[PDB]
DNA sequence: AGACTTGTACTGGAACTCACGTGAACGAATGTTT
DNA sequence: AAACATTCGTTCACGTGAGTTCCAGTACAAGTCTGGTC
């Protein structure tokens, strides 16, 4: 389902600690990069810790709550993004959402 | 020995920095 | 090159000043250029650096695929350059502020740090600034005091805490600024005493002989016991033998 | 005979310090344009 | 004639190679220990 997509998870929920989540995503063939980079497609952070704050202040890549990931495991399909999961949106993709959202 | 730090033995305990305190 | 700034005592008093580098270590202006042995041409050699992983296969990692980090005990915490700049300590550059005034006896020479000495004069073509600086220098000299001050060259320069003391001469008078240590820059080493040591106590004959040695090897001569001393071996006027 | 303990020196590596080289920013002077 | 842009010597910061001191680890000599036999 996930194929050669770069994900950098930096935070995990109490029910799902970071390493566990990492393993889970690896099970679906996602490329784990411990730090975000130019090719990173979305950084994941359940808890907005200092790292995540820094990331969002860099306004480079969008932060996504783990919520989305769990749903991808509850339907066995890749679900399009909605503004119910994100925290911060990078300057470009923000435009992409704006046309269809407030 | 008096004044020895309780964290690193063999080193003098450093008094906390007080900056500038004008005298009376 | 002159460094213009403002000596500020509080938020209401400001004196325009210019600082110059008086004493610093001098290095060669021209560096050695590596040239190919045969053709003797610079453009025939290119230096570059590469990064490879620690795995057995010795994978190749590009310069865009690495980050900066630090060591925290037994672990390693990533800390990117952009994050460091965001979290970096930010200060207002070009500051010459008088933190306080303290007796000269409390500032020892052995604590001087840095690699420079600054000479501070009044602003060029400024009578009021010159008068204010002269008043401050004369007051400090009369009271036997020095000024603990904060110095920053520019925005991207680490702030420093230093001591400025007067220097009055028949021709000109100016402030002399030298850096001072921080709390982290002091080393607390304990050394055994020599006076109280029983096995390292010299005898009377040894002390007399050492006194004779010191007397014979004097490098300063009194001018017929009339006015002052005179230097036999002035080391300040000797050119550096390295350049020669 | 064999195997474990103590010691012994020696080798190499970690850490600290300095010197040398590279990169970037900048104030003043000068030249060009309006 | 005045304002703005470019350039150059200067300054600071950061990075890399070589020398010095202190300490962990290794190969081997010798001391010590032990078992079996006639």
């Amino acid at each position: 389902i996930f194929e050669d997509v770069e994900f950098c998870v930096m935070s995990g929920t109490d029910s799902q600690p970071k390493p566990d989540l990492e393993n889970r995503i690896a099970e679906f063939g996602g490329y784990i990069v411990q730090n975000p980079g130019p090719d990173t497609y979305c950084v994941i952070a359940g808890s907005e810790n200092i790292r995540v704050k820094n990331i969002i202040l860099s306004n480079k890549h969008d932060v996504v709550k783990p919520a989305w990931l769990l749903e991808c495991f509850k339907t066995k399909s890749f679900v399009p993004w909605q503004p119910r999961f994100m925290i911060h949106m990078c300057p470009s993709t923000k435009e992409h959402f704006a046309r269809e959202y407030d | 020995c008096p004044g020895e730090s309780l964290i690193n033995p063999g080193f003098k305990s450093k008094k906390p920095a007080g900056g500038v305190d004008f005298d009376e | 090159i002159h460094w213009p700034c403002r000596l500020t005592i509080g938020s209401n008093l400001s004196i325009r000043i210019a600082a110059y580098k008086s004493i610093l270590q001098e290095r060669v202006k021209k560096t050695w250029t590596v040239v190919d042995a045969k053709t003797l041409k610079k453009e025939d050699i290119q230096k570059e650096t590469v990064y490879c992983l620690n795995d057995d296969d010795e994978t190749e990692v590009l310069k865009e695929d690495i980050i900066q980090g630090f060591r925290y005990g037994s672990d390693i915490v990533p800390f990117s350059k952009v994050d460091e700049e965001q979290m970096k300590y930010k200060s207002e550059g070009k500051c010459f502020s008088v933190l306080g005034f303290c007796k000269s006896s409390q500032v020892q020479r052995r604590f001087f740090m840095g690699n420079q000495v600054l000479k501070v004069f009044a602003a060029r073509d400024d009578e009021a600034a010159a008068v204010a600086l002269s008043s401050l220098i004369h007051a400090l000299d009369d009271l036997d005091m020095v000024a603990i001050v904060r110095y920053a060259y520019d925005k991207r320069a680490n702030p420093q805490v230093g001591v400025a003391f007067p220097h009055i001469k028949h021709n000109y008078e100016c402030l002399v600024y030298v850096q001072l240590p921080f709390m982290e820059d002091l080393r607390q080493y304990m050394f055994s005493s020599l006076k109280n040591s029983k096995k390292y106590a010299p005898t009377e004959a040894q002390l007399n002989a050492v006194d004779a040695l010191i007397d014979s090897m004097s490098l300063a001569k009194k001018d017929e016991k009339t006015d002052t001393l005179e230097d036999l071996f002035p080391t300040t006027k000797i050119p550096n033998p390295r350049f020669q």
